[PDB]
RNA sequence: AGCGGCCCCCGGCGCGCCGGGCCCGGGUCUUCCCGGAGUCGGGUUGCUUGGGAAUGCAGCCCAAAGCGGGUGGUAAACUCC
RNA sequence: CGCGACCUCAGAUCAGACGUGGCGACCCGCUGAAUUUAAGCAUAUUAGUCAGCGGAGGAGAAGAAACUAACCAGGAUUCCCUCAGUAACGGCGAGUGAACAGGGAAGAGCCCAGCGCCGAAUCCCCGCCCCGCGGCGGGGCGCGGGACAUGUGGCGUACGGA
């Protein structure tokens, strides 16, 4: 039974909402669990890096999110070829790898070249057994840096150009911006319907000229 | 190979050849009885292709089952209620014929545990299907590593809870937009956190 | 002149460059082999025909094209399947007429 | 019936074996074997 | 009805050709277990 | 989906240094602002502003707004 | 209370000593595979779904192909992606 | 007219293993309503819910695309925030009702068959010697039995590759 001007509402208790409720009781002692384990995980993986492995540069996809980039998932085979690595050790190095992408550009495939090859730069890789044979770093360094990094690794932040000021020259002051869109856009509409009427007028041209 | 020539022959199931065949094999099964051992199998290349390899440890069965959909066992009709579900014979039950099969198996076997299955005939009133089973303890299979997960307390009875190629089907399972149920790992699941109240403490 | 990087229009998009190389010919799944074609050719001269396919061949002896398509296609299901497959059985009687006559 | 089954349950009675596996699990199912002798 | 595809399994040999056919291949057996012991203990002698 | 801004409030998408060093050194300078770069896509003629010859770029615009800014002596540019 | 003490057992983490296995990598040419059937798929019916000229599931009928097949949220044909 | 075989098929207090029943808060699969709301009621809602029958584990299930998308593109599954009380369904009436993208927890990928090469290069059981024996294993010698060519093991599975 309604009254004098209020909203309408259908709230969604008609069924047995009731027996199945759930309390947020348990947030902190969740919190408390995790602590210990990603303590505990990165005492296991002593100077290996907590995190994890490293990630690659991916930009997202629509519309709204166009222009920002972001941390992927896994490096493509592609880009690991032209940094000359193998698919199968790379995984033992702290690299990540998933081969179900694609590359349909350069500027990307180059950039995360660009940074596993700093990576293998400020890595350190220690040999086996006190013999040093390919690929096992001197003492020196292996002994002052051993340590683990906190966070993540060569961290992704999105980084903005600056244009400087530049004189106005006529060529820009001449420019129609807004009848330009509107011509664009009846273009992009009338393009097949207006070759179609043409290649029937086309094709009576022939009987014009039959 | 050869198992290819046998292959292509199997996907034509009108010529004079398979007809013959089939209408002969199902005159005999048609006799014996309704569940029975079989020594070896009558469609190698298949069973290789479920996972039947030949050796000591590995068993198939043949089974008979009716046809038709179910009638809504109650008296004389006359369900007490409403005018929707008065409904007793149009009606279908939701599994399929060939995981039915495997469930009077794994029943009657109860050690045996359950790998696959495939259709071998077919008759206006019953349908035949072969079923592959396993025995756990034998040491051959015990002792092999590639197949020995099936060794493990939680595969038990995997008919009965629909985790075969036969029950998969008919739960509805996938990644796409045609399924929207089962995100969880199932319906209920789905239902659950859709239908379940979730509330905070400091809201 | 001047003309910009349009949002809308027949060549919008943020421009780029773009990469070329093998293509994943997982891609080139379904493809017709030189031993597979031996094997389908041999079993069709073994096993043969079946009635509704033997049943469209009178149709095209006597050249009812029409009603050949309509009889496949309540048979089959889509139209596709079914200009596919007048097409083969019509190369069928072609194989057919040029071996017997001579 | 809550109740009907409440009567009769696995914790009703004397429960003559379960009380000493509650006991032994409680070490790790040792067996063969004994204390330090004197 | 029994078609002729499976009916030429019907369509077989005599006595006077499958004598001569197996007393042939009678030469040609592979080798038997424990003959193939032997083979292996004189092969790997010869290594001196 | 597409982000909407007026005029008024464009000089504060970028700083202070900015628009007081315009009007000053007499060179043309005539600086540049994004819009995209400050989450907006369409620019709407709703005000006014003052008189300095700004160069803009974003990806949409309106009839009025393109006005005035030749108006008061500057450009206006797309982007995909 | 205490980076307090004494005793007993069970842990695991790593260095030694024989046994047996394994002789097991990566850059330029010719062949291979194009791969899993009463199954996809299509009709008609019944239950279900936000899924609407039929989301999903099942019965009965018909029943495939191999530069093919599926998807591309309005039925159908013709074509490009 | 005795032996080899399987179409095959029964028997035994034969030697050696196994399954059944119970609890059932959390989990998986089937089956499955009426009160009630609509100020009446028959579709709808209550509800894929109570009751009912099965089957398990310390978690279970799902799971490494026959995907999402239309972007300068992402990239197994699972939980959280949000998208959203929205798009859509509906005696278009009462009423119902998701997904993607974005930000986080955690993060790990891999085997077969079929094509094809390798003197079946492979497995089980009894016998004897030696270590080890209370989650019955290892090493060696038996012209000792058996399964297997109606296909066992090594190389290798679309990450496109081999
Ligand atoms: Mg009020
Ligand atoms: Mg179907
Ligand atoms: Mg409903
Ligand atoms: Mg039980
Ligand atoms: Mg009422
Ligand atoms: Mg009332
Ligand atoms: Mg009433
Ligand atoms: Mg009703
Ligand atoms: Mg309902
Ligand atoms: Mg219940
Ligand atoms: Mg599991
Ligand atoms: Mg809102
Ligand atoms: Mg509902
Ligand atoms: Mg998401
Ligand atoms: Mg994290």
């Amino acid at each position: 039974a309604p009254s004098r001007n209020g909203m309408i509402l259908k709230p969604h208790f008609h069924k047995d909402w009731q027996r199945r409720v759930a309390t947020w009781f348990n947030q902190p002692a969740r919190k408390i669990r995790r602590r210990k384990a990603r303590q505990a995980r990165a005492r296991r993986i002593a100077p290996r890096p907590a995190s994890g492995p490293l990630r690659p540069i991916v930009r997202c996809p629509t519309v709204r999110y166009h222009t920002k980039v972001r941390a992927g998932r896994g490096f493509s085979l592609e880009e690991l070829r032209v940094a000359g690595i193998h698919k199968k050790v790379a995984r033992t190095i702290g690299i990540s790898v998933d081969p179900r992408r694609r590359n349909k550009s350069t500027e990307s495939l180059q950039a995360n070249v660009q940074r596993l090859k700093e990576y293998r730069s400020k890595l350190v890789l220690f040999p086996r057994k006190p013999s040093a044979p390919k690929k096992g770093d001197s003492s020196a360094e292996e002994l002052k840096l051993a340590t683990q990094l906190t966070g993540p690794v060569m961290p992704i932040r999105n980084v903005f150009k600056k244009e400087k000021a530049r004189v106005i020259t006529e060529e820009e002051k001449n420019f129609k911006a807004f009848a330009s869109l509107r011509m664009a856009r009846a273009n992009a509409r009338l393009f097949g319907i207006r070759a179609k009427r043409a290649k029937e007028a086309a094709e009576q041209d022939v009987e014009k000229k039959k | 190979g050869a198992y290819k020539y046998i292959q292509e022959l199997w996907r034509k199931k009108q010529s004079d050849v398979m007809r013959f065949l089939l209408r002969v094999r199902c005159w005999q099964y048609r006799q014996l009885s309704a569940l029975h051992r079989a020594p070896r199998p009558t469609r190698p290349d298949k069973a290789r292709r479920l996972g039947y390899k030949a050796k000591q440890g590995y068993v198939i069965y043949r089974i008979r089952v009716r046809r038709g959909g179910r009638k809504r066992p109650v008296p004389k009709g006359a369900t007490y209620g409403k005018p929707v579900h008065h409904g007793v014979n149009q009606l279908k039950f939701a599994r399929s014929l060939q995981s039915v099969a495997e469930e009077r198996a794994g029943r009657h076997c109860g050690a045996l545990r359950v790998l696959n299955s495939y259709w071998v005939g077919e008759d206006s009133t019953y349908k035949f299907f072969e079923v592959i089973l396993i025995d756990p303890f034998h040491k051959a299979i015990r002792r092999n590593p590639d197949t020995q997960w099936i060794t493990k307390p939680v595969h038990k009875h995997r008919e009965m809870r629909g985790l075969t190629s036969a029950g998969r089907k008919s739960r509805g399972l996938g990644k796409g937009h045609k399924f929207h149920h089962t995100i969880g790992g199932s319906r209920r699941a789905a239902w659950r956190r859709r239908n379940t109240l979730q509330l905070h403490r400091y809201r | 002149a001047l003309r910009y990087p349009m949002a809308v229009g027949l060549n919008k998009g943020h421009k780029v460059t773009k990469n070329v190389s093998k293509p994943r010919h997982s891609r080139r799944r379904g493809r017709l082999t030189k031993h597979t074609k031996f094997v389908r050719d041999m079993i069709r001269e073994v096993c043969g025909f079946a009635p509704y396919e033997r049943r469209a061949m009178e149709l095209l002896k006597v050249s009812k094209d029409k009603r050949a398509l309509k009889f496949i296609k309540k048979r089959v299901g889509t139209h596709i399947r079914a200009k596919r497959k007048r097409e083969e059985l019509s190369s069928v009687l072609a194989a057919m007429r040029k071996a017997a006559a001579k | 019936s809550a109740k009907a089954k409440r009567r009769n349950t696995t914790g009703t009675g004397r429960m003559r074996h379960l009380k000493i596996v509650y006991r032994r699990f409680r070490h790790g199912f040792r067996e063969g074997t004994t204390p330090k002798p004197k | 009805k029994v078609p002729p595809a499976i009916n030429q399994f019907t369509q077989v040999l005599d006595r006077q050709t499958a004598t001569q056919l197996l007393k042939l291949a009678h030469k040609y057996r592979p080798e038997t277990k424990q003959e193939k012991k032997q083979r292996l203990l004189a092969r790997a002698e010869k290594k001196a | 989906f597409c982000p909407t801004v007026n005029l008024d409030k464009l000089w504060t998408l970028v700083s202070e240094q900015t628009r007081v060093n315009a009007a000053k050194n007499k060179t043309g300078a005539a600086p540049i602002i994004d819009v995209v770069r400050s989450g907006y896509y369409k620019v709407l003629g709703k005000g006014k502003l003052p008189k300095q010859p700004v160069i803009v770029k974003a990806k949409f615009f309106s009839r009025r707004a393109e006005e005035k800014i030749k108006g008061v002596g500057g450009a206006c540019v797309l982007v995909a």
